[PDB]
């Protein structure tokens, strides 16, 4: 199961 | 043996041809099990291995939603990268991401990974401590400062030590008949004259899984590393891999050469020679 | 900032004239990801060609497998034609049953 993004570059 | 799970993302901008394309693939060891492509007619996370098909609709709907969100994040990241490198909006650029977990033969977390690249060059990497970062340049240092302020490493650590390991173990159990089966190489040596006084000996390994393999030639028991042509391990299309190693040898000295094969599926390394018969 | 593709053209199983098989063209080591790959039979583009999903190696270079079902014969010539931004003209690699 994939990671949930929560921050950008 | 040891096992790993990895996700690979590629985000590719293309000014004048729509929003950046986002492609994600997931692997256990050398077996792909999911894909997502934002250019598909109906973008969805889709199965690519038989043992993942049993996951329920909640899995597929949730992974689709998550990959769509990740595509949006990486489109934003492409815009940010332009700012960080003083680049124009006219060029095409690529962000890549790889992350996941490695388990030892014991089954516990051996180590975690999370690395990103911009235009094919390292950008930022989570260190093995799962707590600090290595930035490749002064742009990535801006990202590093942002991620330190937001405590991003702590969330990655929680994912890599928790969900990543738990789901990898689930897949290894559900796919055990393939993921936990090593197929040894089928090996042989061919001989092809080059001239009246030289011939090529080619050592072949076919049909093996996983991809990791060592093929070496020795002359009089000494490795011939600098004189061996070694092709990249290549996929056969049936899950297995192929590789060969070749040396050019003086005619009449063929029996002084031995090929040595190491693979997880072999109880002991193989030694083979050219058999004129 | 760009890397040109390596190309291998080969069959899934050892070739035997008259026996169905798969022709593979494996392109790897390239960057950026846009690439055009055709499989050719006697110089003509084969229409039914599939490919793997885009992935990449630890050095960030991309790889793809293009493949099609085929039945080799003594006379038919097969090849892979690859175009990439790093190439000034398409590169054609012929299938050699011993490679």
């Amino acid at each position: 199961v994939s990671f949930i993004e929560f921050v950008g570059w | 043996g040891s096992h790993s799970m990895r996700y690979f993302y590629t985000a590719m901008s293309r000014p004048g041809r729509g929003e950046p394309r986002f492609i994600a693939v997931g692997y256990v060891d050398d077996t792909q099990f999911v894909r997502f492509d934002s250019d598909a007619a109906s973008p969805r996370t889709e199965p690519r291995a038989p043992w993942i098909e049993q996951e329920g609709p909640e899995y597929w709907d949730g992974e689709t939603r998550n990959m769509k969100a990740s595509a949006q994040t990486y489109r934003e990241n492409l815009r940010i990268a332009l700012r960080y490198y003083n680049q124009s909006e006219a060029g095409s650029h690529i962000i890549q991401r790889m992350y996941g977990c490695d388990l030892g033969p014991d089954g516990r977390l051996l180590r975690g990974h999370d690395q990103s690249a911009y235009d094919g060059k390292d950008y930022i990497a989570l260190n093995e401590d799962l707590s600090s970062w290595t930035a490749a340049d002064t742009a990535a240092q801006i990202t590093q400062r942002k991620w330190e302020a937001a405590r991003v490493a702590e969330q990655l650590r929680a994912y890599l030590e928790g969900l990543c390991v738990e789901w990898l173990r689930r897949y290894l159990e559900n796919g055990k008949e393939t993921l936990q089966r090593a197929d040894p190489p089928k090996t042989h040596v061919t001989h092809h004259p080059v001239s009246d006084h030289e011939a090529t000996l080619r050592c072949w390994a076919l049909g093996f899984y996983p991809a990791e393999i060592t093929l070496t030639w020795q002359r009089d028991g000494e490795d011939q590393t600098q004189d061996t042509e070694l092709v990249e391990t290549r996929p056969a299309g049936d899950r297995t891999f192929q590789k060969w190693a070749a040396v050019v040898v003086p005619s009449g000295e063929e029996q002084r050469y031995t090929c040595h094969v190491q693979h997880e599926g072999l109880p002991k390394p193989l030694t083979l020679r050219w058999e004129p018969s | 900032i760009q890397r040109t593709p390596k190309i291998q053209v080969y069959s899934r199983h050892p070739a035997e004239n008259g026996k169905s098989n798969f022709l593979n063209c494996y392109v790897s080591g390239f960057h950026p990801s846009d690439i055009e790959v055709d499989l050719l039979k006697n110089g003509e583009r084969i229409e039914k060609v599939e490919h793997s999903d885009l992935s990449f190696s630890k050095d960030w270079s991309f790889y793809l497998l293009y493949y099609t079902e085929f039945t080799p014969t003594e006379k038919d010539e097969y090849a892979c034609r690859v175009n990439h931004v790093t190439l000034s003209q398409p590169k054609i690699v012929k299938w050699d049953r011993d490679m």
